[PDB]
């Protein structure tokens, strides 16, 4: 089957303030992967922005977008797009849509969680209340 | 009398710490050819437009005739074999760098 | 590193490291660095 | 102070008091469920209902 | 140090009678300091007998 | 109202053995605060 190799990347010649787009893009994955642990967070160490080693940034930016959870058509879907900061703010979006729902999850955990620390707790303080009721509260014996 | 260090997409601002590792080993036979001198020094420039590995050593007007001399801290190389630490202290306009 | 100790005994490299947050490009900082007055420094730096 | 101080620590003591009697309680639990696991692990025995 | 710790010694011996004569009041009024301690914890309307 | 500021405050001249209460002052503060935590303790090494 007939293909070929049209894969359109311009970018400005200045290229010094286009890369800080990036960084918050890796500044987003950061804080995806330490708030919702995915993968391992080495791997992130190895690919940095500063070490001058991304040979190939359109390589980059789709492998930091790929930790999205964002269904298969919104990757089709990033992939139509032509220009580059058209596909950089895709990218963020999915990360910051996931974000979202991320956080609802952990503070609701927190949240829920704690509610049964309140439950048992307060229930601690009624056992507390009961014991301490039913022995100093007392002349000689009960029984 | 030295060649110019390959700082390869890595900006030194005056008074700001800087690492730098290139992926070239050929710069750590000068690194090691200084290690027994008494004091411990290098030099730092920056690159202009257009990148290119064969033009920082065929042609010296590339880089700008700012320059910025400082001295070595320490040596660490965990990764790459070419792991040296670069500082902006002395800012200077050497009068012809070539 | 505050400027309400009066410790800036070198204010010209606290201001480096103040102008390097700037994202201008390097070739621009070495259009700063062309510069001799300060003032020239100060309002290029103030524009950029 | 001290007549203050002597009511904080009282209380202190008496909050610990509480706890450790929770720590006794689910410490033995600890153990007496091991000996549970053990006691049912050895075979077909324990007259059922 | 023998007059340093002397010094010492008599406000330490003086601070423990104090503290025994502090700690003569009577355990009436620490039980009623619990007391207290229990009708301010929760709702006192207890309602039931 | 008529007012004063009488806010008497006698103290002996020798005051060498004055401040040995105060070490027990402030260790009774420091147990007040150590043991029943009330407020922050950053306010007494200030």
């Amino acid at each position: 089957m007939v293909e070929v190799e049209n894969v359109v990347h311009e970018d400005f010649q200045v290229t010094e303030e286009v890369k800080a787009l990036t960084a918050e893009i890796v500044k987003t994955i950061r804080d995806i992967i330490a708030l919702n642990p995915l993968y391992r967070e080495s791997v992130l160490q190895m690919m940095q922005a500063g070490q001058r080693v991304v040979d190939n940034p359109i390589y980059l930016s789709d492998m930091g977008a790929a930790l999205t959870g964002a269904e298969s058509h919104e990757l089709q879907d990033v992939l139509e797009e032509t220009n580059i900061p058209k596909r950089l703010y895709k990218a963020l979006s999915l990360l910051k849509k996931e974000f979202e729902l991320s956080k609802l999850q952990q503070r609701l955990g927190r949240e829920v969680e704690e509610k049964i620390k309140q439950t048992h707790r307060k229930y601690l303080l009624q056992e507390q209340l009961k014991i301490i009721k039913k022995e100093l509260g007392l002349e000689k014996d009960d029984k | 009398h030295l060649p110019l260090i390959a700082i390869t997409r890595n900006p030194v601002f005056p008074r700001f710490i800087k690492i730098i590792e290139v992926k070239n080993k050929k710069l750590v036979e000068l690194l090691r050819r200084k290690v027994r001198l008494a004091q411990p020094y290098v030099g730092v420039f920056l690159k202009r437009d257009d990148s290119n590995e064969s033009d920082v050593v065929e042609s010296l007007d590339e880089i700008y005739h700012t320059g910025t001399f400082a001295q070595i801290h320490e040596m660490q190389d965990l990764g790459d074999k070419l792991r040296m630490i670069v500082m902006g202290h002395r800012r200077v306009h050497i009068s012809r760098q070539l």
